[PDB]
């Protein structure tokens, strides 16, 4: 694309420039042009590319519930036009663009390519993340396959992640967390994210005894995102 | 309070 | 435009949501959509004309400024190659087409159909501002240009505001504050900064048993951020 | 602590 006039090693360097920079368009740019080259992704860039898309997505769904809020009061109130479902069918048709795009990278090639229990997990949160993204805004006939997509790249993940990583792993843990919230919110399963987000924890701090203090300072982190919604659902 | 899901 | 096809209200009304939203840039467009549809601009309408194209820039501005930083710092340092460079380019050009928008919109037509005080004040002083955000980021033998541009627009708003506002006036205010900003840091006159600074203050004290209790919180909330100079630069 | 302009 745009970016195939770019050494990847320049894109690695930019990328990391606007994080630093807090111009996350441009990194998520700077990162796709890497995966375009068609090299696989180290752990670090790996993270350059969730961190980049996390901030563009991230933006556009806060946005989205705004908008949504606002045409969700309209319709209870004075007749103001087409303008708040215009413009937030244009937010939802940029959120979804995003998403098909990350999307897109996962299935070419990224995911096929990806061997290694660390890589090939990660790749399906993603996967599972943004087809979550895409059922946060979805009203018609496709809901509930776009519903199973997640589902299923999720649990994928999982079933790997049990295999191949202990259970103090961030990325296991990062899987189960965001897995639990498709449960409570998406799924339609209170239950089901409860369990699931207290297991984790348990087996979690079972195995903590085994962790260096820098790998202790990783999981504990996650750990307590897990029981800020324990809290907060139970 | 909105729940977490895993991000920075 | 891109805007050509939709109405004068209907721009209007989504740039109230897109800055609910946070989304800044299709606050810009919208706003530019409306200023080209070719009829002055009321109070409110300046205002979201303002707020939105000074987020816009404002990003810009705080990215231009680390990257500006990290650059610095290389030509202290090890050879990186020309990709910090490239991208602090990449920043300011983006940033220099954001401030050539908006003195367009300023040349053709704002400035010369505005006939009241706060109207062409208002729009000088955006003049003055954008010329100010060129020359934050100017090396080259333009520099002296794009700084006397700045001055005189701020100028000739200042020539205005003496006469035609009382000192309490908010726009008069913030007028003056963004004066001796560009006393201070753009023209090098800090003694000219403060100078300004403290005048428009004093004669803005002389002034508040003039006003209603709202007109009074209005003009302190502006003294102060002139104070908050003063107390910085003295 | 970085100098105020007209902002909001
Ligand atoms: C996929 C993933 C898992 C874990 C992290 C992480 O260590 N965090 C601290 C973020 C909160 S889960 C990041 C990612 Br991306
Ligand atoms: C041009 C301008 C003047 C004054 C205001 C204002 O009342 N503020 C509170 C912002 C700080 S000066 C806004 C604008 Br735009
Ligand atoms: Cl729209
Ligand atoms: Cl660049
Ligand atoms: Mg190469
Ligand atoms: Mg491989
Ligand atoms: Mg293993
Ligand atoms: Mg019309
Ligand atoms: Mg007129
Ligand atoms: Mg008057």
């Amino acid at each position: 694309g745009a970016m195939g006039s770019m050494e990847r090693a320049s894109l690695i360097q930019k990328a990391k420039l606007a994080e630093q920079a807090e111009r996350y368009e441009d990194m998520a740019a700077f990162m796709k042009g890497a995966v375009e080259k068609g090299e696989e992704l180290s752990n670090e860039e790996r993270n350059l590319l969730s961190v980049a898309y996390k901030n563009v997505v991230g933006g556009q769904r806060a946005a989205w519930r705004v908008l949504s809020s606002i045409e969700q009061k309209s319709n209870e109130s004075e007749e103001k036009g087409p303008e708040v479902r215009e413009y937030r069918e244009k937010v939802e048709t940029e959120l979804q663009g995003v998403c098909d795009t990350v999307l897109g990278l996962l299935d070419s090639h990224l995911i096929k390519e990806a061997g290694d229990a660390e890589s090939r997990v990660f790749y399906l949160k993603m996967k599972g993340d943004y087809y979550r993204y895409l059922a946060e805004v979805a009203t018609g006939d496709d809901k509930k396959r776009i519903i199973d997509s997640a589902r299923s790249a999720y649990q994928e993940a999982m079933d790997i992640s049990k295999k191949e990583m202990p259970p103090t792993n961030p990325i296991r843990l990062g899987l189960a967390l965001n897995f639990s919230v498709f449960h409570y919110e998406i799924a339609n399963s209170p239950e089901e994210a409860i369990s699931l987000a207290k297991t984790t924890f348990d087996e979690a701090m079972a195995d903590l005894h085994t962790l260096s203090e820098d790998s202790y300072k990783d999981s504990t982190l996650i750990m307590q995102l897990l029981r800020d919604n324990l809290t907060l659902w139970t | 309070r909105r729940r977490k899901s895993c991000q920075a």
